[PDB]
RNA sequence: CGCAAUAGAUAUAGUACCGCAAGGGAAAGACAAGCAUAAUAUAGCAAGGACUAACCCCUAUACCUUCUGCAUAAUGAAUUAACU
RNA sequence: AUCUUAGUUCAACUUUAAAUUUGCCCACAGAACCAAAUCCCCUUGUAAAUUUAACUGUUAGUCCAAAGAGGAACAGCUCUUUGGACACUAGGAAAAAACCUUGUAGAGAGAGUAAAAAAUGAUCCCAAACAUAUAACUGAACUCCUCACACCCAAUUGGACCAAUCUA
């Protein structure tokens, strides 16, 4: 073929080569620093915060 | 003007003593000449931190 | 600082703004080839250059506007004529 | 309230005193407007920052060219606080298919060719 | 729920003459040439709109 | 305290103002056209400068993907020897 | 203990570095070396503004200084100097001042002089020849 | 793809010690802050622009959190290291 | 709306991805009998708007101009409405969130401007001064100049990188 061409002047593959097929996988996010993390996203004081608002369709 | 290097550097720094009379003359005036010559101020090589500041003499 | 008076003379109130002080060449070789057109200048040609043509434009626009108008008066004033015959 | 203001057409009426005074002419207007702003549109209402925007006068002095046709002018009456309006002047013709790359504006208002 | 799309999947060899060639087919009846996107590693030309049949028909006549 | 004391600088300012914009009240009580025969000399322009608009919104979509990009990631272990 | 940052000294050394020249304890003391360090660089990034605000006015000084040795005050010396088309900038008009001052001289003598004619000029009926130094170069 | 002496068991120990009692319950073993060498010199969020020059000149209302913005209005922090 | 006003849910506003084609401004015409303006669209200047999929976050803020209702037409007073600003940058009025000037961000030991100066009761007055030498100059992070550019909002949301440790 084309691409099976390509590979003999390549390096040997192995697992120092392998990749993730671009856009598959999608860092994480964690809060930390001055943008994810100040408060972490959960807004200001008040039960949404705590992680105590009511159950699902109150 | 081929003066040495410290003569050069005296002549230009050094104070200079002046006159101003008084007679009949306003404080106000005569005390805006006193302080742009105290400063200074009248030295194309002025500056604050140069202390370039000259004599004055009110009689 | 003289503005006023460098606007009363025809001049930009910048000395440096339109003059031979901003786009003259700043600098050649030694030898006298000149030298490859400063950024600033080539800028300033390309946002001339497009004030040109939208100049051009839309003064092409409005004469064809007003040369429709003269043809739509002609086909609604004269055509009228022809019901006034038979 | 305030509310946006309309302005009566009666001062929109250039008398026999102010035609010498500036260098104009009833009959045959010019064509074009050179428009700059001179003004912030902040500290402004809304409607007026809106048409600054659409009349690509957002940056500062940085001349820019319109039609003299009613449907612009409706715009600049409501914003004519904000800009000078001079009259583009073609004392050298419209440049031809040559010459757009070597033409200047002069702050009396007057395109020309080759500087 | 709105972008629908069209996958001609398992080409082999050189897709990008598969690209030309249905390009060519399909601008005629948009009246445009149609977005695609060609993904040379899986090997699978994706195709904006909806065009199933169509494309089911012309790779017959191709004998496919 | 409250009240100011308004000064000449300020009045000239004003003044300048005021100039430039009976300048602009001037340069706008002479118009080219008509209401009437300036209508509809842009609507080609417009028309085109609109459809550019819709043939670059309805244009998106993901870009393409080479074999060569994706075999070139193997040069991260390219020895001498 | 899964996970420990094993490097957190060059991430303090990293920002005392830059405090090693203050006085007190804030200067070994990471939680003041980092408010003041802080502030060191805002001063730093905001200084740049008045850096060219404050050399410009110590060049309107000094030229004042030497404009007023020669008789004419500065106002007279700069709105003409344009009057003559010396498109001369204020720093080099000090450095004229200070290290070439009979340069200086002539600068306020064409000054005086361009004074004069408009003066002369502003004085008359009407527009009788303009002054010998008032006639401007078109571009 | 479990911890490695503030972790891992509370553990060298349910000992020492606290409590009348039920009961509670440790610590540890292998040039950081603080000081000295070397007290200070008009002026002021302690720095910055600088300068030949450390100060002198010009600029400059500490940080976090909560209230509409808060001059410090109020709350919190002596400071270092580890853990959080 | 809520045994609700120290909170929640829905909406409005915000964000991302995606689809499509009209969205905003807007003259003339038009909207009742019993002052400011508003609504609606052909054109025109523009490039945005609607729709779909998916989440969080804010919510009953202060001051200024204006028109009203309550307390005098006052009490720096409660409330509704149109606009601006603040909670974002910078320069001015002495200090100064709310007045005036100004926004899209870096380097420069360059330049042009914006606003901006007063007239004729209780510790200790409070810049110093100046009647008459030609009106211009000074003045920003606004703009121009040489180079470089993603490199100045809270809550929230999207994205590009990454310290140290373990494993292959
Ligand atoms: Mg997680
Ligand atoms: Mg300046
Ligand atoms: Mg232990
Ligand atoms: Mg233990
Ligand atoms: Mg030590
Ligand atoms: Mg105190
Ligand atoms: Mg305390
Ligand atoms: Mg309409
Ligand atoms: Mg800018």
């Amino acid at each position: 073929a084309r691409a099976l061409d390509l590979l003999r002047g390549l390096p040997r593959v192995s697992l120092a080569n392998l990749k993730p097929n671009p856009g598959s996988k999608k860092p994480e996010r964690r809060p930390r620093g001055r943008r994810r993390g100040r408060k972490c996203g959960r807004g200001h004081k008040g039960e949404r915060q705590r992680g105590t608002r009511p159950r699902l369709g109150f | 003007s081929s003066f040495s290097r410290a003569p050069q550097q005296w002549a230009t720094f050094a104070r200079i003593w002046y006159l101003l009379d008084g007679k009949m003359q306003p404080p106000g005036k005569l005390a805006a000449m006193a302080s742009i010559r105290l400063q200074g101020l009248h030295k194309p090589v002025y500056h604050a931190l140069s202390d370039c500041g000259d004599h004055v003499v009110i009689m | 600082a003289g503005g006023q008076w460098r606007l009363q003379q025809g001049l930009a109130a910048n000395p440096s703004g339109y003059g031979p002080l901003t786009e003259l060449p700043d600098w050649s070789y030694a030898d006298g080839r000149p030298a490859p057109p400063m950024k600033g200048q080539l800028r300033r040609k390309a946002e001339r250059e497009t004030f040109a043509r939208r100049v051009v434009l839309l003064s092409q626009e409005m004469d064809a506007g007003l040369q429709a108008w003269q043809l739509r008066q002609q086909k609604l004033q004269e055509e009228q004529r022809k019901q006034e015959n038979a | 309230k305030f509310t946006r203001s309309r302005i009566p057409e009666k001062v929109f009426q250039a008398s026999p005193e102010d035609h010498e005074k500036y260098g104009g002419d009833p009959q045959n207007p010019h064509k074009l407007h050179i428009v700059t702003r001179i003004k912030s549109t902040r500290r402004r209402p809304y409607w007026e920052k809106d048409i600054i925007k659409m009349l690509g006068l957002e940056k500062a002095h940085t001349p820019q060219v319109h039609k003299n046709i009613p449907s612009v002018n409706a715009k600049l009456k409501v914003v004519k606080h904000l800009i000078r309006i001079k009259p583009l002047k073609l004392p050298q013709g419209l440049p031809a298919e040559e010459n757009m790359s070597n033409t200047c504006l002069k702050s009396t208002g007057e395109l020309v060719v080759q500087w | 729920g709105n972008r629908q799309m069209t996958v001609i999947r398992k080409v082999e060899g050189d897709i990008w003459a598969l690209q030309k060639d249905v390009e060519d087919f399909l601008s005629p009846l948009l009246g445009k040439t149609p977005v695609t996107q060609v993904n040379e590693v899986t090997g699978t030309l994706r195709i904006k709109g909806y065009f199933d049949q169509e494309l089911k028909a012309w790779l017959l006549e191709k004998g496919f | 305290r409250r009240p100011r004391f308004v000064s000449l600088r300020a009045k000239q300012n004003m003044i300048r103002r005021l100039e430039i914009e009976a300048e602009n009240h001037y340069w706008l009580s002479m118009p080219y056209m008509t209401r009437e025969q300036e209508r509809g000399h842009a609507a080609v322009r417009r028309r085109e400068a609109f459809e550019a608009i819709k043939a670059a919104a309805t244009s998106k979509f993901p870009p393409h993907r080479f074999i060569a990009d994706q075999l070139d990631h193997l040069n991260v272990t390219k020895k001498w020897s | 203990l899964r996970n420990r940052v094993t490097d957190r000294y060059f991430r303090i050394q990293e920002v005392l570095k830059h405090a090693r020249h203050f006085r007190g304890r804030k200067n070994r003391c990471y939680r003041l070396a980092v408010r003041t360090v802080i502030r060191a660089f805002v001063k730093c990034t905001k200084a740049r503004y008045l850096k060219k605000k404050n050399m410009r006015t110590l060049w309107i000084n000094r030229i004042t200084a030497a404009s007023q040795e020669h008789g004419l005050k500065y106002p007279a010396l700069i709105g003409n100097l344009v009057k003559c088309q010396v498109e001369l900038n204020r720093k080099v008009l000090a450095d004229l001042a200070i290290y070439e001052p009979k340069t200086f001289k002539s600068l306020a003598a064409l000054a005086s002089r361009r004074r004069h004619e408009g003066f002369a000029a502003a004085l008359g009926d009407g527009k009788e020849p303009e002054g010998i130094f008032s006639r401007v170069v078109q571009y």
